[PDB]
């Protein structure tokens, strides 16, 4: 429509679907959206790049792993919504509602309605994106919390100028298959190959490795090295390739384990 | 200040006092006449209704059309002369009149099954007693009605009673001592008889027998003038709660309300339709408005056979009256819908209702909608049910493992690989029709059909995180599933 | 050209259904339910008559959609004669329901032209006095969602009061319940069921393929001249829904035989029309439908067989060894030591049969074991997963299971993929293939 | 549990900060995020586990993983002390592997006993 697609290395179709689903028009956008993928698959990176490519879209970021229950999650939502709405429009007079008053799901709906009532002097309807990045990582989780956040979008006002849309990022498949009857749009992030992991690892930890002080000390203790930059990058790439070819059978397709081994065996 | 370990920021507390009644008028000899006080016994408080009324009012009526059947539907609700209940009326009235006349206390217990009409006859008795008292034959009294399902906390009865006899607003405990003192020590020359109507009694005694014991015991005192009437479902409920000796000491009256028969129910239905049946109506052709006695003159008739069959069917199973009234109303509604549909009317000869309408309205409550639900399910769900039935026909265990179902489905698919339909459905079932998808392990749309069957109330699955040994079982018996499978064609053939 | 953008936006907002209520389209296979619901609501609102009814049907069967359509249709001719109150059974307990009802009643009554202040009992008695008790009244329309959670086996006190309000009152009331259970009538207790009106309407279901074809045609047909291309596109679709050999018909038939649900097809179609950049691209995409294959392939990219093709050699060998060990056991249980013993025996046999394959040590196989148990290939001996409700999880979180006290080497796991499935899936060119059967 | 340990730690931190400083908040990791705005200085939190041999290591591993999330705030500095009684071989064999790799970034082992050389 009127959105810009960023360029991600090996996530073309995911980026296309993301640009297809979410936009700035509340008339054409889904109320819910799930991104699924196991650890180290590249979902938060893609989502952050997509929002950084389009500055018009508004977003609020949460991480329901520091918060370890549902009451703190409700309070955090009720506080961050107010903070983001205040920092964006500063010329609209408003009162303040204490987030700690939110103790039940119904009270969250009441507080959100009261907050959204004030901003009724705006020109055209907008949409505010609430990203619950990590919904499956709550410590005390049961099979009933998601059923509330799915239906939370029906008790809110229907003709308000501020519309809220949710976006989840879920890890497992056994949990996700429980809610397969709801028919919610989904974008799945499959795991990586070995070539893709090698290229991503080089692209990430190639430039940063060379400004390390150890190699500078080792070359000032040594003689001249002409064609310095290209030779240095080649040395780094060769080291990364060697460590990958050595420990792929032990680390699997895990970016984090290889990224720790590289730092371990560099000095 | 201090740091709170947790906070309660949504606490709401009502303004109610704590001091009981036996601290107000000092000595017993200093108690004034409670009949003449302007706050006691509701002498002057008649403005609570006006506080909240007139809010749900508006000013518009666009000549609402009233079809012929609208009168019958209106005059057949459960709100609009007792034909059958006379012995119970006489017994209750005699007991209450004897209790009121001699200035004493008594307890009447009524037990029955839903829909008999115990509340209606008790209210009629109360109305007759009020009329007789207003006729200046017995001393005046007060009527207080307390329900059991219309209270948030079960201990809200006490204060309510006090709030209806004194005008004060106290907590429940202080209300208990206040009522105890009032019923025990206030002299009989400065009181007035009270008729409580404890209703749905089984919803109050669910943690302890305190409320029932107190309410029944307050009738034992000589100075009290209480007449308690308590209705309930089970007959021998106090015995199961209080004890044989306490009940023997109390000594109340017992009444049982038996169900209705197919004659009394028909009498009720016929009585509720007397003026309307076999009458004449002026009907405007353009709109459809009907007026009880250009335009036409029509009649409304209800066949007695329909009423008889409805009463016979309803009285056979339950004995209710609400259900019979609702069945007749639904038949009338169906006839009205057909009439307006045929004549092309809208909202804003001899028209009758046949036995066909009543039978159609009656069949809607007895039939079940499971066979029809399964005869329209997807192919995969029917395959799942077929595999489950096949496994049950071999193991005979009634509780099957899920991996066994998967293996049975795979074997069924791979053993019949010569029938045209299953020959051409294999690719769409295992690879979804494309050559770039690897062969799947379970089926296309496994979790979807599993959850679709589990949500509707057809399967029961225990909770285990291992998804290969989870046990599932049916919940609609076995013959219905067999019929649903047999109604198919491709599953029947193979 | 802006015409293509306008056409694309119109198609997207037609698919999502966000469209003015006077030009919405309703499928031909569920018009009878629409007419029945419309008759009930019109009788309740225009003619001031009380009603109670329950709607039963599977998830995403157009229950809320029809009610919202009816309310929006009636909220433009008679707006001063009714108010609406909606309750949801998932975010409303047996206590917060009273507060929600009071708040919504107050807000709607204020808007048309206190109650919510006090304790719970005061609010309950105030709303009871308000409801239970030319110039005409105002109808309050209740809309329940998931009514089966308010009909438990313990109290059932709100439904009793609401049905009593419907039965004996002077204020007309209409109440709609929504649930998915097929035997909702057996959840109500005796008195509540007696007060019920015994009126249940079952949502319709798709019976043929022509119904799905007609639904798709109604979805993807622009019927208002807004762009120069609307003349051609409306033609092109008609050439793909009439030909019985087109790819669109094949996909529709597959959905009919497997899923049988419009929302899934709608979700599949959305990116297909939102991705194309030019009119020719849209035409060729709807002619070939090659994007639906990619969508289907992705939707199956993390299932049980989609992970097995992203494993290294050592992980595959460990998985095969564990499956072999679990096959011989009586109840399928095993642990780390037996799996490693079988792995080392298999490696020694492979090496002796014949470059040499390295035999990784115990401490290096520990990481692979943890990686495999993370990816949901094994589960503990007898462990439940996620509890049904919050109280069960709270109870379970305060008890120390015996599985977290036994050392690492003796935890008893269970298998999730049997050996036959490994034999079916793994290609025959792999050097571990011969070891996948006993 | 994990949530209860988090609540105790946050309550102790807030009480100590308020005592040193001479409304109400939520006892979550979010209090770590907003510490600079609420007070003005930077944290140097020091944990101290006592009798680590009597703690079910699943909970301890989960808590360490949770505490890992506080490294993106630029003003906190977390330290850990383990009072091991027998030996660190049990610690190595009981914890997960990723957490051991995380702990091995920098550490110091000190032998503290009454009978060290008599
Ligand atoms: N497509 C990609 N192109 C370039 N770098 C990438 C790509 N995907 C991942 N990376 C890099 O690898 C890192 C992996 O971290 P993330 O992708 O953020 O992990 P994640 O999927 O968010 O993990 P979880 O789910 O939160 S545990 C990124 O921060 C990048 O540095
Ligand atoms: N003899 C009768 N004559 C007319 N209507 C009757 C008669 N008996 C019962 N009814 C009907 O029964 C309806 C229900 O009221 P009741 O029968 O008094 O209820 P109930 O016995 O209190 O039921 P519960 O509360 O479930 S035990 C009334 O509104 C009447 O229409
Ligand atoms: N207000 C609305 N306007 C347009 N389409 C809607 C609206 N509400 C829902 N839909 C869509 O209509 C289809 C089915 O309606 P739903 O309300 O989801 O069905 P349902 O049977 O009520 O589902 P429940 O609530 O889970 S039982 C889906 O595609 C919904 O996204
Ligand atoms: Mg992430
Ligand atoms: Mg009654
Ligand atoms: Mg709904």
């Amino acid at each position: 429509m009127n959105v810009t697609t960023p360029e991600v290395a090996f996530r073309e179709y995911q980026t296309n679907c993301l640009a297809s689903y979410i936009s700035a028009d509340p008339d054409i956008t889904p109320s819910n959206l799930i991104l699924q993928g196991y650890s180290g698959t590249g979902k938060t990176y893609t989502l952050k790049k997509y929002f950084n490519a389009n500055p018009n879209l508004h977003a609020v970021w949460l991480e329901p792993v520091e918060l370890v229950s549902w009451k703190p999650l409700l309070q955090a939502i009720a506080r961050t919504v107010q903070y983001k709405l205040k920092t964006l429009y500063p010329n609209i007079p408003t009162t303040d509602y204490d987030p700690l008053q939110v103790e039940e799901p119904f009270l969250l709906v009441k507080t959100l309605h009261n907050i959204f009532v004030q901003y009724e002097s705006l020109q055209e309807k907008t949409c505010l994106f609430l990203i619950l990045d990590g919904f499956d990582s709550l410590q005390d989780l049961d099979a009933a919390l998601f059923n509330k956040y799915i239906k939370l979008n029906e008790l809110l006002p229907k003709d308000s100028k501020i519309n809220i849309k949710f976006i989840y990022t879920m890890l497992e498949t056994s949990f996700l298959q429980r809610y397969s009857t709801h028919c919610i749009p989904t974008v799945m992030f499959p795991r990586y190959n070995v070539d893709e992991v090698s290229t991503i690892l080089v692209m990430s930890r190639c430039g940063e490795l060379m400004e390390d002080s150890c190699l500078r000390k080792r070359i000032i203790e040594e003689q001249i090295t002409d064609c310095t930059d290209d030779q240095f990058q080649n040395v780094a790439a060769n080291f990364i390739h060697l460590i990958v070819q050595a420990f792929h059978s032990y680390t699997g397709n895990d970016i984090f384990a290889l990224n720790d081994l590289i730092d371990f065996k560099w000095p | 200040p201090v740091i709170r370990k947790f906070t309660k920021k949504n606490v709401a507390r009502a303004k109610k006092k704590y001091t009981p009644f036996s601290k107000r008028f000092k000595s017993i000899a200093a108690i004034p006449d409670l009949t003449s006080l302007p706050e006691f016994y509701g002498n002057s408080s008649e403005l609570m209704a006006s506080r909240f009324e007139n809010k749900l009012k508006t000013t518009q009526k666009h000549q609402i059309v009233e079809t012929i059947f609208s009168k019958v539907k209106k005059q057949l609700n459960s709100s609009y002369y007792l034909p059958a209940r006379e012995n119970e009326f006489a017994s209750i009235y005699l007991s209450a009149y004897s209790a009121i006349e001699s200035d004493s206390a008594t307890t009447i217990y009524v037990a029955g099954t839903p829909g008999v009409g115990k509340t209606l006859t008790v209210r009629e008795v109360v109305k007759e007693l009020l009329s007789s008292s207003a006729q200046r034959e017995i001393p005046d009294f007060l009527y207080v009605e307390i329900n059991g399902l219309k209270m948030v906390k079960p201990t809200d009865c006490y204060e309510t009673l006090w709030n209806k006899v004194s005008g004060e607003r106290l907590t429940w405990a202080a209300s208990m001592e206040s009522l105890e003192f009032y019923f025990k020590r206030v002299p009989k020359n400065k009181k007035k008889t009270i008729v409580v109507l404890l209703d749905e009694l089984d919803a109050m005694v669910t943690k302890s027998q305190d409320i029932m014991y107190n309410f029944f015991n307050w009738t034992t005192y000589e100075n009290a003038k209480l007449i308690v009437i308590a209705v309930a479902n089970t007959m021998d409920l106090p015995e199961r709660q209080l004890g044989n000796k306490i009940t023997s000491r109390i000594g109340f009256t017992r009444i049982m309300f038996t169900g209705y028969t197919h004659e009394e129910l028909k009498n009720i239905i016929d009585l509720r339709l007397k003026g309307l049946n076999d009458s004449f109506f002026y009907v405007d052709t353009k709109t459809g408005n009907a007026i009880l006695i250009d335009v036409r003159k029509v009649r409304l008739r209800m066949s007695a056979d329909a009423i008889e069959i409805a009463s016979r069917k309803v009285a056979s199973v339950s004995g209710d009256a609400r259900r019979a009234l609702k069945v007749c109303k639904r038949a009338a509604e169906i006839a009205e819908k057909h009439y307006m549909a045929k004549h092309g009317y809208g909202y804003d000869g001899v028209q009758t209702v046949h036995i066909t309408h009543v039978m159609k309205a009656l069949n809607e409550t007895l039939n079940s909608h499971v066979i029809t639900f399964m005869t329209r399910l997807s192919f995969t769900a029917k395959l799942f049910i077929y595999a489950l039935l096949n496994l049950m026909k071999k193991n005979g265990s009634q509780e099957q493992e899920l991996g066994d179902i998967v293996d049975e489905i795979k074997l069924l698919i791979e053993v019949n690989g010569s029938n045209k339909f299953v020959m051409e459905i294999a690719k769409t079932l295992f690879q979804q029709g494309s050559d770039n998808i690897s062969e799947q392990l379970r089926i296309i749309s496994w979790d979807f059909v599993l959850n679709q069957l589990l949500d509707a109330g057809i399967l029961f699955k225990q909770t285990m995180k291992n998804d290969r040994i989870c046990c599932v079982k049916l919940n609609i018996s076995v013959e219905e599933a067999k019929r649903a499978m047999n109604e198919d064609e491709t599953l029947r053939n193979l | 050209d802006p015409g293509f953008g306008s056409l694309q936006r119109r198609l997207l907002q037609q698919l999502y259904g966000t469209l003015p209520t006077d030009e919405k389209i309703i499928f031909t296979y569920l018009q009878d339910c629409q007419q029945e619901i419309d008759r009930i609501i019109k009788q309740s609102i225009i003619q001031k008559e009380s009603h109670s009814v329950i709607l039963v049907g599977p998830r995403q069967s157009y229950k809320t959609y029809l009610l919202d359509y009816e309310l929006s249709l009636l909220q433009q001719s008679y707006k001063e004669q009714f108010i609406t109150i909606r309750l949801n059974g998932f975010i409303h307990s047996e206590q917060t329901a009273i507060n929600g009802i009071a708040t919504q009643l107050e807000q709607q009554l204020q808007k048309i032209h206190t109650i919510s202040s006090g304790s719970l009992t005061e609010v309950f008695e105030k709303i009871l006095l308000l409801l239970d008790s030319s110039i005409t009244k105002i109808t309050v329309v209740f809309i329940f969602d998931e009514i089966d959670t308010f009909a438990g086996p313990v109290r059932q006190t709100l439904l009793y009061n609401l049905f009593d309000m419907v039965e004996h009152s002077r204020v007309p009331v209409c109440i709609f319940g929504c649930t998915t259970k097929l035997n909702i009538l057996e959840y109500l207790e005796k008195r509540v069921k007696s007060r019920f009106s015994q009126r249940v309407i079952y949502m319709p279901q798709i019976q043929n393929l022509d119904d799905m074809v007609d639904a798709v045609r109604n979805l993807l047909t622009v019927r208002s001249e807004i762009s120069p291309w609307v003349s051609q596109w409306n033609e092109t679709l008609e050439k793909e829904l009439s030909d019985p050999r087109s790819n669109l018909n094949r996909h529709i038939r597959m959905n009919f035989e497997t899923f049988r649900s419009l929302p899934t097809l709608k979700n599949s179609i959305i990116p297909l029309v939102a991705t194309s950049k030019n009119f020719g691209s849209l035409c060729t995409a709807i002619k070939s439908c090659s994007f639906l294959d990619i969508y289907n392939k992705n939707q199956l990219s993390n299932n049980l067989t989609g992970r097995l093709q992203s494993l290294s050699d050592l992980e595959l060998a460990i998985l095969i060894s564990a499956a072999r060990v679990a096959l011989r056991a009586k109840d399928g249980s095993f642990n780390f030591n037996l799996a490693y013993a079988e792995y080392e025996k298999m490696i020694k046999a492979i090496n002796s049969r014949i470059n040499t394959i390295k035999l990784w040590l115990k401490k290096d196989v520990k990481n692979v074991w943890e990686n495999l148990v993370q990816l949901d290939f094994f589960t503990e001996k007898s462990a439940v997963g996620l509890r049904d409700n919050a109280t069960a999880a709270f109870y379970a979180s305060n008890y120390q299971f015996q599985g977290t006290m036994i050392p690492f080497d003796l935890r008893s796991y269970q298998m999730q993929i049997i050996l036959q499935e490994l034999r079916r899936i793994i290609p025959k060119s792999n050097m571990y293939y011969s070891w996948t059967q006993l | 549990n994990v949530r209860m340990m988090l609540r105790r730690s946050m309550y102790k931190l807030y009480s100590a900060a308020d005592a040193e400083e001479h409304n109400d908040v939520s006892y979550d990791l979010s209090l770590v995020e907003n510490f600079k705005r609420l007070f003005g200085k930077d944290l140097a939190m020091v944990f101290n586990f006592k009798d680590v041999d009597s703690i079910n290591f699943n909970t301890l591993d989960n808590f360490i993983i949770l505490l890992k999330s506080a490294f993106k705030y630029d003003h906190v500095k977390i330290s850990l002390i383990f009072n091991i009684n027998t030996n660190l071989s049990n610690i190595e064999k009981n914890l997960r592997q990723s957490t051991i790799r995380l702990l091995k970034r920098n550490y110091h082992k000190l032998d503290v006993s009454s009978n060290k050389g008599f």
